């Protein structure tokens, strides 16, 4: 991974979290659960959606025939024609193999990328509060109930009342 | 006490290539690439093709006695031929600039076939009732439905001049043809005159046409010849034809307004009552997405063609359960 | 008390888009598609373009008698026809390989029109009078003012031998006609012989044309037609014409030196002495930027042509005032 | 943002900085103001020149009429010669909105690169000598004058010297 | 003790270009760019080019004098001309549909030269020993070996017929003449038959030649022409000369198999024993990577053209020792 | 850099390292030398070689003779002959030219990003046990000796044993 998250650190995926392509897994005295952090999920979604859209809807067309009938003293100009449908088959397929390939790189680095912000936006937040296991995991110096949890999902997170 | 970072993953088998690496199992991902057809010729632009059955187009426009007339369509977005289509000029010869009309008649509105030059009242000066055992129908020597071949009525053969007006408000496209016999004694025994000629023209359009007579192999049994010729008459222009022999004149022509822009299809495709944006030999195809690989030859809005098996976009991440 | 990191914000509305988000505001950014034109037509490389004033490209080159000369230049990058170049070949008929003619004329460093064969001394033995209300210049009959009718002196046509020998240095324009009147009697009453003949040639050119005699439709008044040909004689290389009758022979030529990879233009946009190195039909682009939406069909250097309303290059970054 | 500070981590831009894309603001006791990085600053425009510069200028043009003319009995080489500029037309109407696009998406991660390096860069010379609040600044834990805040920008910032 | 995190570094002086920086020096590079050619011509698809020395196609397919060294394999995959191929047609006059000939030509499989009307036993009543200095090989007037001048025997032109039927089981390339003496003395001193006509007739093939006589610019001393036409007879087909005077007649003519897709040409280049994917005018490429830029006209599976002096891609880092 | 680290904090590649592109150099009592990652190093080359084969192989043409021979009356197609090879000429200059420079900035980016992801590695396992210089060294505070700097590039180094 170009940002070094996932098989980064983070090793591995969540196959327990349903809801979204990013979030978190919290455990307390109350239960455990994951939980998927919609604000970078439905930002990454909008951006995949319309790169998807892009590639599709950028491509303009205009009704046409492409075959043609030529008799046996036009064999040029027959040979003419299939010199074109030839070099257009060589450069939309070339580009669009390529497209893909290029773009396939760039999506995974997109989603690297994302899971890293929102693992550097926790800890940014959380500061000394907590340590940091290295897994993508925070060991909490306090006690955090699932309305602390969920503060820290939402950003609300109060460092000052935990500062133990 | 604790709070994890992580991302999703899921059960998906979806593989992608990357240009690192190839083969990268993502948790969603989407086709670029359409591969499939529905094995059907199907309408264009809402209007079904035209269909010439056992016949080409040379024999339906020319009304060889094995092509079933008058049942054209008043329109089409394209012309289907077949791998039956055998039924062409079954008088042999060569039909001039053939390809060109095949493109001018590849869509049309308002199609419709007319009695140009009614057979009983345009010629009493020469025999109408010329025909061939190469045109055969029902047993007996026969002719195009849409010409006639005129000769020499009690051995003459006097000069004639006939003209058509077009008062239709369309185009008009009229055929005829120019009879080449083998040997000098042949041309004179039909058309009397060794100098014979015709002589066609209208406002835009003039040509002249002498016999080519030559010793040469029989086809379908003749050693005779016989070239075939077209052109599109304005509304309002007239055409007029001279000639002093070798003639076989209009006698069904054709009223139309041109399309542009489409195709002949040969296809052994079953056509039926479906629309489509994209048709291909093959048969039709969706036109959502940017790339096909079903066929390079294709009359519509149509993806383009491409030489690849996979085009297969990552959405979701690197999938690692 | 404390430092901090932090970029630029400014006022700027101009937006951008990216893969992931359409319309995103950035402080600065470039236009790399052109989407203005000067609405006008101008010199390419330096050089104005050809104007024809009243007549088409057919009617300049043969003499249409509308075609009032203002001395029209010796050199073009470029020809320039309007809504209004009408006055073409007044007397009707067809002028072979015209489409490849106007675009081999599409531009020359030198042109020049000369008196090839001298209405005054080259036919002694035929008359050059012939005139026609079908070409008319101040309510008189009149002809083509590059070609010259020969028809019979005295009830007699001598077979005419002629020929020009190509001294200028470079490829000479020669323009004829040939003549075909609608009825044997017409025929013998210009050229006397029915059996005339017209042939041409030089060291790459050799053509023979007889005359086509039939009634056609009155165009301009006219059931006769005159059909007009041209060849490009090489430096050194004669030309020599041999006629028993309906030559419309040579009066005046042109000598000119080709360029290439020009073309004509059809449009009603002003013709002025500004300076552009890409025209379109709508008006002269700047060239600098990749991409234009103006026009397709363009003559310069030029950039290429796209569907694109928008192609807008952030440099500056994301304006987060 | 790919590097999470543009619209990341410090959220906004400054209308009060002029002079440069990537820059300082510093208060203290003596005074404030902003200031640019001159060195960032200039790499990242001669980078976005050349890119510029590189879209535009690798651009070929030849002189070449495009138009051709064709008379009635020559509508297939018509049609043929339209095939031609219609997929020249499909060709770089879609390779360019792409181009555009996806470089567009490259220039912004870009700036949010340069914007992260420069962060770092001036937090790793400071080391514990400051505080980091979030948001892009840095609480000195001594006296910094405009003498002091001219070594930071410089790079040049003395970190032994300060103890605490 | 200390640990450092570091990268590689070399002597490699190797440079590329990025988007954001040009010459940036890399540590490892790798070209992409085909810049080199073997300056050979080759083989391509195992298969060695057709090389006619002296000669072009039109001189070895009519046996123009200077063509007769020349040794023909029975299938090449292309064609080569050389800056030395002058000998074409030496009795000036036009080759109908040459350049389509020279391209259904391009590739063989199977190529025979037979005689298809033998000099000795076909021509009793006809001279055939007809020559022109024009044609002229080691100072003495000659004539195509391929093709026979036939003119009168004694005093008299009887009217000839000969009929060839394709035993070949392939296509059979005919090729003849009609000459166009430039007076009518010429006409009658070789032919007798002022009247004169030549016919040729097949399955496909209809026409009728009559000679045309003018006085012409002299090519080679000649004011007369000669012209050179062509068919392809199927297998099982006929093909018919009947001439009263004027036709060069087929002596040899040539069974053959047409391939398809492959062109002509033009390299003083040596042919050696090689083989080649990619052909050029300069020399064979390897056909490995995508681009090339040592030519723009190839034969054969290709890396495209670019104009492209340098495309070099970075492999390993930069390079700062 | 994008990533900063190549031409960034760490400033000067190592000609004394012939076995990798990443790597580290070790000093300690029992002597110094240069060591490559072999993890890092082979992923960057595979990776690599995938890159440049994709460009190479993805390219795919059919027979084809692009030479055309017109007289002196076909002008017009001539000219449509010429129009169809030369717009192929641009189209292939530009994208080559432009893909080679958009590529090779990514393949740096790709090093940059390496040598990053593994300076955070080491950086991440050693935490408090070294301090961090910034010119991309670490200076141990405890004895490391050859096994102690192969736990290191190993990734094995554990972090309790050397509190001291
Ligand atoms: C003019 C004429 O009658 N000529 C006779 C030759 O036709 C004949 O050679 C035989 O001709 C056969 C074909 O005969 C037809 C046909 O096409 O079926 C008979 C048609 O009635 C006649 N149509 C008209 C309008 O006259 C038609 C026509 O003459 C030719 O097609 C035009 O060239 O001919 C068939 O080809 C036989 O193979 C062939 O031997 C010879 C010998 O009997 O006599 C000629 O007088
Ligand atoms: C040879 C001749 O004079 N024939 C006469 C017919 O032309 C004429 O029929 C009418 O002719 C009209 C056209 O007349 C001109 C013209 O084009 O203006 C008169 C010109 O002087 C004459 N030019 C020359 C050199 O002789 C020209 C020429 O004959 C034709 O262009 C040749 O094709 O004809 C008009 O077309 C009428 O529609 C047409 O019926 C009849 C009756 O007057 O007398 C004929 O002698
Ligand atoms: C039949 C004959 O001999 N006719 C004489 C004319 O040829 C001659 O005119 C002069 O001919 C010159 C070239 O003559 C050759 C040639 O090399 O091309 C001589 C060849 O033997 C002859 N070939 C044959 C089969 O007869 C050839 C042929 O006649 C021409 O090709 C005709 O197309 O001519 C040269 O062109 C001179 O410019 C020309 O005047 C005249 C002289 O008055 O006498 C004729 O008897
Ligand atoms: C040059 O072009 C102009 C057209 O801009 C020609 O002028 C006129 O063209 C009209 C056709 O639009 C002619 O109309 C005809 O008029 C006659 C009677 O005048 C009528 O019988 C026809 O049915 C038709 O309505 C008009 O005659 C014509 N005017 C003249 C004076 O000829 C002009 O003829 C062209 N000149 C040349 C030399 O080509
Ligand atoms: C075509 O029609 C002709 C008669 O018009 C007939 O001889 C021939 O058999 C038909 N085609 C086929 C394939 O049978
Ligand atoms: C094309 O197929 C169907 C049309 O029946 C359409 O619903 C579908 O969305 C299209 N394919 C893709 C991949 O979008
Ligand atoms: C082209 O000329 C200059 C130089 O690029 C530019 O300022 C001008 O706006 C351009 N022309 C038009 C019509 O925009």
């Amino acid at each position: 991974g170009l940002f070094g998250a996932i098989a980064g650190f983070i090793e591995g995926g969540w196959t327990g979290m349903i809801d979204g392509w990013y979030g978190y897994h919290h455990q307390n005295e109350q239960g455990s659960g994951y939980a998927a952090d919609q604000k970078s999920t439905q930002n990454a979604i909008d951006g995949i959606t319309n790169k998807v859209n892009s590639v599709i809807e950028k491509m303009n067309t205009q009704f046409t025939a492409v075959g043609k009938e030529f008799n046996n003293l036009e064999r040029r100009i027959e040979n003419l024609n299939k010199k074109v449908d030839d070099g257009f088959l060589d450069i939309w397929t070339y580009n669009a193999e390529l497209l893909v390939l290029l773009e396939n790189e760039r999506t995974l680095d997109f989603h690297d990328s994302n899971v890293r912000n929102l693992y550097e936006k926790v800890k940014s937040q959380l500061k000394n509060n907590a340590k940091e296991i290295g897994n993508g995991c925070f060991e909490f110096y306090h006690k955090c109930d699932d309305a602390c949890m969920e503060s820290v999902r939402n950003g609300t997170y109060d460092y000052p009342k935990y500062s133990e | 006490d604790t709070i994890c970072i992580g991302y999703h993953a899921n059960n998906s088998t979806d593989t992608v290539d990357t240009v690192l690496e190839k083969n990268v199992t993502v948790t969603h991902s989407v086709n670029l690439l359409e591969d499939s057809h529905n094995g059907k010729l199907c309408k264009l632009k809402g209007i079904a093709p035209l269909q010439l059955g056992k016949c080409n187009i040379a024999g339906w426009l020319l009304g060889n006695p094995e092509c079933d007339l008058l049942l054209t369509a008043s329109s089409w977005s394209y012309i289907v031929e077949t791998s039956n289509s055998e039924n062409g000029t079954c008088y042999p010869g060569d039909f001039i600039d053939y390809e060109e009309l095949r493109e001018q008649l590849s869509s049309v509105s308002s199609f419709e076939k007319f009695e140009i030059f009614p057979k009983t009242s345009s010629w009493p000066n020469h025999e109408t009732t010329g025909v061939t055992a190469a045109c055969s129908y029902a047993g007996a020597s026969s002719f195009y439905r849409n010409l006639l071949w005129l000769t020499k009525k009690g051995s003459s053969y006097p000069k004639l001049s006939k003209s058509y007006v077009n008062n239709k408000g369309k185009e008009v496209l009229v055929l005829w043809g120019v009879h080449h016999p083998p040997t000098g004694t042949d041309q004179q025994s039909l058309y009397q005159n060794a100098d014979a000629y015709v002589s066609v023209g209208s406002s835009k359009y003039n040509r002249r046409f002498t016999p080519e007579i030559a010793a040469r192999p029989k086809v379908r049994d003749l050693a005779s010849r016989m070239n075939y010729y077209w052109t599109l008459l304005e509304p309002g222009d007239t055409i007029t034809f001279e000639a002093t022999g070798n003639l076989i004149a209009p006698w069904y022509a054709f009223a139309l307004n041109r399309g542009s822009g489409s195709g002949i299809i040969t296809s052994d495709a079953p056509v039926h009552d479906c629309n489509t944006k994209c048709q291909t030999p093959h048969g039709a195809i969706n036109s959502s997405l940017p790339f096909q690989n079903i066929h390079p030859v294709t009359i519509g809005e149509c993806p383009k063609y491409v030489r690849s098996t996979k085009l297969r976009m990552a959405t979701g991440l690197r999938n690692i359960p």
